[PDB]
């Protein structure tokens, strides 16, 4: 006893995009949160944008309540004033 | 945009619906002390337009549109938990009343409860049929969510029919059981806490059913996935709300208190 | 929609006078009101 | 006798019960002494503490009610 | 699963609901209104109803709802 | 009654009134103490240019912060529930008053005995005899004896009001339906003044109460002479 | 163009503008208000009429003050701007019904007014107690176009607490916990479950009152076997938590001002303050019958309400000293915000001990329904909520405007009504320990020199807030546009620019674990 | 925080001139109504 | 009944710049005039039964 659509079948629009790109592990619409890197300047953290700036919140040590926001810039690698965490724009 | 929420066209149903409000509470004013229902019917008829057509933009954004992400989803869950514990406290507020009343009968009552010349309904008869028919309906829509869950599309039809024609037959029950009462509203504070109490679950059961027959069209039309389908859940949760005021309206006003 | 400052909001501030009329007009007719509905219940 | 004493089963603020409880008290006393052809003087000590402590609209209300029929407590 | 809850329905729910419309149907019959009495605490008038001549309720039954001055 | 640029309570006329006025001393001085400590510390913290703007250890001065106002409710509450269960003790009363409230007058009840009781208005300002209070004297003052535990039940017969005497330290709501008690002790003879203190309409300003405190005897001829 | 972006909005910046519009109007209402009042009471006789003219404008006064000028204000205005903007949210979670939050209050507000101009008004008080408020003492329509207006007001605001709660529980980063939030952010998702909590019972209470008015119910008439001390329990189990709703937002945006011109990167204690916030929303649900001390209730309620009333100065004593601790080795910025931080600091500090002196039943005996009471609520309504909104206005005008404020003005403005508010309120101390009672329009003689000291305060109040009108139109008049605001890093709501664009946030934050 | 100036600056005189229009836009009306208290 | 949804769908996303509260076609313009015309002369008419109802 059948006649129920799936999301496979009828799915349309935004909800269909996410639910399209979580099966190839793809996050376009910043559902989960990025896993750090060791944020040297050799090993920055990515951030990815659809334009040329992003703000980063950077939660500096595990547990402070203060996060410190800032502009990421397309070019060289910023970091965060507070603990000089790397962070390097990928648009 | 690159995150998951949904930025809603603007919409003339907010103002429409204030101005129902209006229209509603100046119309009751004008019917309780002017004599005239006509800005009460107004207010009436374009609470319900406003309800329908935003309700309606709803389902276009959702199963049209494909705004309902699964964040968007999360957001209307919390919703709809809040909105519930919200009427919560406004049945806790009639529940107060009726302890109050109850538990310390004044002079005027004859000093005890049920009031000297109240005569109780019999909670073993209609009172208790209508606890079976809120009962079973909360069997029933479970029985409709599992099929909808599992791809059965006939039998969440059957199971959600079943559910709205017992609150149908509840609504009819206590419709006759008004009629049928010797004991009125103006019956002192036992009609008062009698009436207004049962009186708004009444409202919030007629509510729910149509919230049910708004799902139950929906369902016809195909408009629910296997996973996908909050309309129904939000129905669900409000009809499982509506059936526990109604087991401590039994235990409270009809039972202990009679 | 137009942004920026002065854009945002529902009076336009183009012409400081004639937003010294609208200012005026809106808290003078909220300041006058209870005044008048005094002299209104007055009056009966 | 001087007031109405101090009556445990009634020591808070709100002294409604009391007053009641008394004008019950008075009245059954009475019905059962002039039934039997009794003597209503027994009842004495529930008029004197109803009389002191009972407003008298509640009184002349309550014996307005016994004669009509609507008196709502028992006697 | 469904099964299941379909099964509570049909075996244990609609059930109940036949054996309380069994007792409602077999006590049900007009039982015999009380004597009116005048009481002050009941039929209570501060203003008149919003509706018909002020003076009956909302779902009035003549058969049981005496006015403030005893039954029609 | 209070007398003009008073600053604090009527002088206290019954026991309890005497036990609120010390107990309001104490606390007053809490609440100076505290007020005064925050206004420094505000100029203490704004009157230097040093400066320490790195990130602060709460815990330790957590501790402080939280005893200390624990410690000094609970000095308040020692003897604020020490007054409130003495009021509220067994006295045995010589005689029971009862006071109604009205739109706008009080009426009293003496029926301890006989069948005693008339109504209270305030005098009108332009009836006023040379030396009378505006706002504040009636024309039929409620006669009381004198150094007695007397037993005050206050009602209404229409909307809220509220029977008040500072002096006295009493203020008893007037509801329709309930009996509320109070007692009252006057430790002197006099003349002691309250004002209804339940909004109750559009003479709520102008419906006061007149305590008239004398020798048991005179209460005694009075109450005969007012039958 | 105009009707879609004000009248059929979804954007969370023009909503709170249109809320901050509202509160502003509805301001002027509550001061015209408070000016007749202290008119009537500025010499002994009568200038208006009798109480319930007098009661009318008291009654308005309050529900003008308390839900048309400091709810919407606050949660409408200041919620509706910041919350997005401080959790890096593209709007609302509900955008739309947070427009019909907003446009429910014109309505409540006309039936309100309607209230006023029809009969003899509702000279109720604004607890609007039966049987004064009941169907005989009141016949007419006047107070059920109250009781229809708090019902708008009361689902507006139900709607909006669904709307926060959602917002700040469901749309962070999702990197971000509720415990890397700003103390803005926590005091609204408090205050809306206050909201959410108590206004349902008033709206159950007001509701009985409504039937007993017009459907000839019994629940507050002794004749049925009715109370009228119910209706009393309904409305303050609403009512306290409603003054806690009134301060919490302000205490968060005090705790950002504090912060902000102490040249401080966070508040002092951050998890203190959060449970300081959460203890004061909880404890302010078990204490209401701290408003019912006369009424007659037993011994023991009156020891356990005094006990539990007075716990609440722990957690709030938490926040004052946290506030001072933010200050300690600041950068001190004396902007005209800082001014009305610091006042407020102080200013509700005396008011929450007259309130603990109030906690005590057996003193609150002599000081229920007196000017007492009068005393340490304005000290904490009109010099504290009325502090922080000010001080909230102008730090943040710049942000909503893209314009700046003329801070010596500003400065001035401050001095004016810190003069006023302390002159007005400061001698009702004195009035209410000496005996004058609430709610009245004229008083015995011996009270009138303090009523006459009061009244010439509040004459000094209406220059401030006449004054408060010429400075906002000097802002726009001049118009000069910012150009850096400090501390953006740690204050997400200004690194879009001012003001900001209709959208922001349409690419999230970066946050990683 | 920092600003540009006055893109339409404001005169000491046009300042006199919006304070003084201010005040009588509340002083005005009010005091109409006070003064004929006694008519009323 | 048959499954129309896809056919919806293409409607309500069709590119035409309409609010989805008129994207359904001419009956939504017509619903949407005679809720506006009732709650604006409703309230119209609200005003004039305040002015009515503030005079004896
Ligand atoms: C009891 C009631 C409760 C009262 C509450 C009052 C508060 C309400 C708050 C909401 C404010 C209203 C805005 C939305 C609707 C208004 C419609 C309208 O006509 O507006 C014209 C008017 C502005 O006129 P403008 O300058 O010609 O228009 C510029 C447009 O860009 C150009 O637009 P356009 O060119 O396309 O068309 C504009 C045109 C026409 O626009 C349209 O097409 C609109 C048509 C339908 C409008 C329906 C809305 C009605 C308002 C709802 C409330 C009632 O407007 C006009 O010029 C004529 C309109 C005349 C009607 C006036 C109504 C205004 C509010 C009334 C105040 C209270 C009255 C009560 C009397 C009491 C006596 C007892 O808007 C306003 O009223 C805004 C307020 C007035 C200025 C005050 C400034 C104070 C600054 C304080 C600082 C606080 C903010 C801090 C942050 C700042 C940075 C973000
Ligand atoms: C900007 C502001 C513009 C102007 C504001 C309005 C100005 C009011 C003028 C007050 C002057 C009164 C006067 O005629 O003084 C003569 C008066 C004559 O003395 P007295 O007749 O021997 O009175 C002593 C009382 O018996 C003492 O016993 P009592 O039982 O007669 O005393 C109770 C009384 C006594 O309280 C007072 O005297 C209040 C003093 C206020 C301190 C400033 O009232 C109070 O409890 C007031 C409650 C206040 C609430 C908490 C205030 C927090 C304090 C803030 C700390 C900042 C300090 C640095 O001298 C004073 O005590 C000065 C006041
Ligand atoms: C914003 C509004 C607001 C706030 C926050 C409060 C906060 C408090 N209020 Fe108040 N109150 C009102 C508005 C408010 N109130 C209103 C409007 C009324 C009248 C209602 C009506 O009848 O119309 C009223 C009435 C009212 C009454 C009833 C009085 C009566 O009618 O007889 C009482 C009784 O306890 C009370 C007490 C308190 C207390 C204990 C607090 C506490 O929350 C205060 C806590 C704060 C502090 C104590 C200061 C800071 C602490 C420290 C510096 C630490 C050290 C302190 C100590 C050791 C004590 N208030
Ligand atoms: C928020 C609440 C609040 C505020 C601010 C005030 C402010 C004032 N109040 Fe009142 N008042 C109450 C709430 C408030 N009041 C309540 C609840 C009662 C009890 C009612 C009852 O008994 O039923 C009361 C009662 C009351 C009485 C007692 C009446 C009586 O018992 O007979 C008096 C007497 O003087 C008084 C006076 C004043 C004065 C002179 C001010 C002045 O300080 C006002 C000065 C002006 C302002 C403070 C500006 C306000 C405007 C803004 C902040 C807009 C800002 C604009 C932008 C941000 C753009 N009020
Ligand atoms: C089968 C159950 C379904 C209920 C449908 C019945 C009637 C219409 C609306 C119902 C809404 C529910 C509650 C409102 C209050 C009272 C009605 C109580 C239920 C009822 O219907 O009670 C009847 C009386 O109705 C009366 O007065 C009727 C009065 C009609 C006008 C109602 C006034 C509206 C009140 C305003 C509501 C405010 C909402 C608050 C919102 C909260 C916002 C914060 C009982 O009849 P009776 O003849 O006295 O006794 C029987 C004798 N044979
Ligand atoms: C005679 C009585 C008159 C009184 C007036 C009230 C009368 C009737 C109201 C009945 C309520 C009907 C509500 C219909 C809601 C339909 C829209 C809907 O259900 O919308 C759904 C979202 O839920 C949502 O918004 C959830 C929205 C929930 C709202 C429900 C609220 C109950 C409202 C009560 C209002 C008045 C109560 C006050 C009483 C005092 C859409 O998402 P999905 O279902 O996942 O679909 C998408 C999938 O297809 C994708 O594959
Ligand atoms: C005396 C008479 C006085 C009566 C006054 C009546 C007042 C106003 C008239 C009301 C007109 C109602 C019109 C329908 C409103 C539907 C709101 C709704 O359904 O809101 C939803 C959110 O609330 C949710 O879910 C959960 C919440 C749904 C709430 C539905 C409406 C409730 C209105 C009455 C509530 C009273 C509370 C009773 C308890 C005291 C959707 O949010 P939107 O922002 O639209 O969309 C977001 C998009 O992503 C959707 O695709
Ligand atoms: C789309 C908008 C265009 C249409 C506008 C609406 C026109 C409606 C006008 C009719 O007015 C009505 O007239 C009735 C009689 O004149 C009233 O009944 C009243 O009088 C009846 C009998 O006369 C009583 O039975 C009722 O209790 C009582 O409310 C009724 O209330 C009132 O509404
Ligand atoms: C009542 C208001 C008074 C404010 C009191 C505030 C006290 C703040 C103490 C915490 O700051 C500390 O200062 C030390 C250097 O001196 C640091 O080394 C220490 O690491 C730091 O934590
Ligand atoms: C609480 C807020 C209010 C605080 C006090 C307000 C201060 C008063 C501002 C001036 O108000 C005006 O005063 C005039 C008198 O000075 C009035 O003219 C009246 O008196 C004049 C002189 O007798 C006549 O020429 C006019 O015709 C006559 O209307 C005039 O109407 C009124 O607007
Ligand atoms: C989209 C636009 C919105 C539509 C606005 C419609 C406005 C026109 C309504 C007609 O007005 C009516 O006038 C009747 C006068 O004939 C009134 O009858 C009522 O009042 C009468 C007055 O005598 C009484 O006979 C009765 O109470 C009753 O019939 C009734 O109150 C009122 O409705
Ligand atoms: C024939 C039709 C098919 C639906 C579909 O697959 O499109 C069936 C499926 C389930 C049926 C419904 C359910 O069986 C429950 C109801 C049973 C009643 O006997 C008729 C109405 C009733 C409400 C039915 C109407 C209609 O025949 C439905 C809707
Ligand atoms: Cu009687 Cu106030
Ligand atoms: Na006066
Ligand atoms: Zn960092």
């Amino acid at each position: 006893g059948g006649g129920v659509p799936t999301d496979e079948e009828q799915a349309t629009g935004l909800e269909r995009e996410v639910m399209l790109a979580a099966r190839k592990g793809q996050d376009p619409y910043n559902i989960l949160a990025p896993k750090a890197t060791s944020g040297t300047k050799e090993d920055p953290n990515l951030v990815p944008s659809i334009t040329n700036k992003r703000i980063v919140g950077c939660i500096c040590e595990e547990d402070n309540s203060t996060v410190i926001w800032f502009w990421l810039h397309k070019g060289e690698a910023q970091r965060c004033p507070s603990c000089g965490t790397h962070y390097k724009l990928v648009p | 945009q690159t995150h998951a929420y949904h930025m809603v066209n603007p919409s003339p149903w907010p103002l429409t619906g204030a101005l129902s409000a209006l229209l509603m509470t100046s119309g009751l004013t004008m019917w309780f002390h002017f004599n005239s229902m006509t800005l009460l019917m107004i207010g009436l008829t374009t609470n319900m337009l406003t309800m329908y057509q935003w309700w309606r933009d709803v389902i276009r954004e959702s199963t049209f549109q494909g705004h309902h992400t699964p964040a968007v989803q999360k957001g209307l869950r919390y919703g709809m938990i809040l909105f519930i514990i919200s009427e919560v406290l406004f049945f806790t507020g009639f529940f107060w009343a009726f302890y109050h009343s109850s538990l310390a009968p004044t002079p005027e009552l004859g000093g005890c409860w049920p009031p000297t010349g109240i005569h109780p309904l019999n909670p073993l008869e209609v009172p208790l049929l209508n606890t079976s028919v809120l009962l079973a309906s909360g069997v029933s829509i479970t029985w409709a969510h599992h099929s909808l869950m599992e791809g059965d599309r006939k039998h969440m039809l059957q199971a959600l029919f079943i559910t709205i024609t017992l609150g149908v037959y509840f609504t009819l029950l206590q419709a006759s059981e008004y009629y049928e009462a010797p004991f009125t509203i103006s019956d002192g504070v036992y009609g008062s806490t009698f009436f207004v109490a049962t009186g708004f679950h009444g409202l919030h059961v007629i509510i729910g059913s149509t919230f049910l027959i708004v799902c139950f069209f929906r369902q016809l039309k195909f408009h629910f996935t296997s996973n996908h389908h909050f309309g129904f859940e939000a129905a669900a949760w409000y009809w499982h709300f509506v059936d526990v005021v109604w087991l401590f309206l039994y235990v409270s006003i009809y039972w202990w208190g009679s | 929609y137009e942004e920026g400052p002065g854009k945002n909001i529902p009076f336009s501030v183009e012409n400081k006078w004639r937003l010294l009329a609208m200012m005026t007009l809106f808290f003078g007719s909220g300041f006058a009101a209870p005044f008048f509905i005094v002299r209104h219940q007055l009056l009966k | 006798y001087q007031t109405a004493p101090f009556d445990s089963r009634f020591p808070n603020q709100n002294q409604t019960r009391n007053c009641w409880q008394n004008y019950l008290d008075f009245h059954r006393c009475e019905k059962a002494m002039t039934a039997k052809g009794g003597d209503v003087s027994v009842c004495e000590w529930y008029r004197r503490v109803y009389k002191s402590l009972c407003p008298i609209s509640w009184v002349s209300t309550w014996d307005d009610r016994r004669a009509e029929g609507t008196f709502p407590g028992k006697i | 699963g469904a099964r299941t809850w379909r099964f509570l329905t049909f075996g244990l729910a609609l059930p109940s609901v036949a054996l309380c419309t069994l007792n409602s149907w077999l006590h049900s019959g007009h039982r015999e209104r009380p004597a009116f009495i005048p009481y002050h605490h009941l039929r209570i008038r501060t203003k008149p109803f919003s509706w018909g001549d002020g003076n009956h309720t909302f779902f009035h039954n003549p058969r049981v709802n005496p006015l403030p001055t005893g039954y029609e | 009654m209070a007398y003009p640029m008073q600053l604090g309570f009527q002088d206290a006329t019954s026991p309890i009134m005497e036990e609120l006025l010390h107990f309001h001393d104490h606390t007053l001085m809490i609440v100076f103490l505290i007020s005064s400590l925050v206004l420094y510390i505000i100029s203490l913290m704004l009157t230097t240019k040093l400066t320490h703007t790195s990130t602060m250890d709460a815990q330790e001065v957590e501790t402080i912060w939280t005893i200390l106002p624990a410690i000094i409710l609970i000095l308040i509450a020692l003897p604020s529930l020490r007054i409130l269960y003495m009021m509220d003790e067994i006295n045995n009363p010589s005689l029971t008053v009862k006071t109604m409230g009205h739109q706008w007058y009080w009426s009293y009840e003496y029926t301890d005995y006989e069948d005693l009781s008339f109504d209270s208005y305030m005098i009108p300002t332009s009836e006023l005899k040379p030396g009378e209070l505006r706002l504040l004297e009636v024309d039929n003052r409620v006669v009381l004896p004198m150094e007695m535990t007397i037993r005050m039940l206050v009602s209404s017969e229409d909307v809220l009001h509220s029977w008040a005497v500072p002096s006295l330290g009493l203020k008893t709501d007037a509801i329709p339906g309930r009996l509320n008690q109070t007692t009252l002790m006057s430790s002197r003879p006099g003349l002691y003044y309250g004002q209804c203190s339940e909004i109750c309409g559009s003479n709520h300003s102008f419906m006061p109460i007149v305590l008239e405190l004398v020798p048991l005897k005179y209460f005694e001829k009075w109450s005969a002479s007012m039958l | 163009m105009f009707i879609n972006r004000w009248l059929f909005s979804t954007n969370h910046k023009d909503i709170g503008t249109l809320y901050l519009l509202f509160g502003a109007w509805a301001g002027m209402v509550g001061t015209a208000l408070s000016l007749l009042i202290r008119a009537e009471l500025g010499q002994p006789g009568t200038l208006l009429g009798d109480d319930q003219i007098y009661n009318v404008v008291v009654t308005a006064h309050a529900f003008v003050m308390i839900f048309f000028m400091v709810m919407p204000i606050m949660i409408g205005g200041f919620g509706n701007w910041l919350v997005p903007l401080m959790i890096g949210a593209p709007d609302m979670a509900f955008p739309r019904m947070n427009n019909m939050s907003f446009w429910l209050l014109p309505p409540s507000f006309l039936l309100l007014l309607a209230s006023s101009m029809v009969e003899a008004g509702a000279g109720t008080g604004w607890t609007v107690y039966p049987p004064l408020a009941g169907n005989l003492a009141h016949a007419g329509a006047s107070v059920d176009l109250t009781i229809f207006s708090l019902h708008l007001a009361g689902v507006s605001s139900i709607l909006g607490a669904i709307n926060f709660i959602t917002t700040i529980i469901n749309m962070k980063p999702p990197a971000m916990s509720q415990y890397q939030t700003p103390l803005f952010v926590w005091s609204v998702m408090i205050t809306a479950v206050l909201l959410l909590l108590s206004l349902p019972v008033l709206a159950a209470g007001i509701t009985m009152l409504l039937t007993d008015r017009n459907l000839n119910t019994t629940f507050f008439d002794p004749a049925g076997g009715g109370d009228p001390i119910l209706y009393q329990h309904l409305f303050w189990f609403f009512g306290h938590p409603e003054v806690y709703i009134l301060i919490l937002p302000g205490f968060g945006m005090i705790s950002h001002i504090v912060t902000y011109y102490s040249g401080k990167k966070e508040p002092f204690g951050y998890m203190g303050m959060v449970w300081a916030m959460m203890s004061i929303g909880f404890l302010g649900f078990i204490v209401w019958a701290h408003h019912m001390f006369t009424v007659g209730m037993d011994v023991d309620t009156r020891a356990y309400f005094t006990s539990a009333t007075m716990i609440i100065a722990i957690p709030t004593g938490v926040k004052v000293f946290s506030w001072l601790a933010t200050l300690h080795g600041g950068n001190i910025k004396w902007s005209p915000a800082m001014m009305w931080a610091l006042g407020f600091i102080f200013l509700f500090t005396v008011g929450g001990l007259t309130g603990i002196v109030l906690a005590n039943s057996s003193l609150d005996i002599v000081l229920h329904d007196t000017y007492y009471v009068v005393a340490h609520f304005h000290y904490v309504l009109s010099m504290g909520a009325v502090f922080a909104i000010m001080g909230g206005f102008v730090h943040w005008f710049p942000l909503f405007s893209g314009y700046t404020l003329n801070d010596t003005w500003a400065k001035i403005h401050f001095a004016i009504m810190f003069v006023g508010v302390n002159m007005t309120f400061f001698p009702q101390h004195f009035l209410g320990l000496s005996g004058m009672p609430r709610r009245y329009s004229d008083y015995p003689d011996a009270y009138t020199m303090w009523n006459t000291i009061s009244s010439m305060g509040s004459f000094i109040s209406l220059t401030a807030v006449m004054l408060m009108v010429f400075i906002i139109w000097e802002a726009f008049a001049s118009k000069r546009e910012v150009l850096t605001v400090d501390l953006t890093t740690t204050n997400l709501e200004w690194l879009n620019g001012c003001p900001p664009p209709y959208h922001t946030f349409e690419e999230p934050t970066y946050v990683n674990l | 925080i920092t600003a540009k100036p006055a893109k339409t600056p404001t005169s000491p005189k046009e300042q006199a001139i919006g304070l003084s229009v201010t005040f009588l836009s509340f002083l005005l009306p009010a005091g109409w109504v006070l003064y004929h208290l006694d008519n009323y | 009944f048959e499954n129309r949804v896809a056919e919806k769908q293409k409607l309500f996303q069709e590119d035409n710049g309409l609010p989805v509260h008129l994207k359904g076609g001419a009956t939504d313009n017509i619903l949407y005039r005679v809720t506006m015309t009732l709650c604006l002369g409703g309230t119209l008419y609200s005003l004039y039964c305040l002015g009515w109802a503030s005079f004896p």
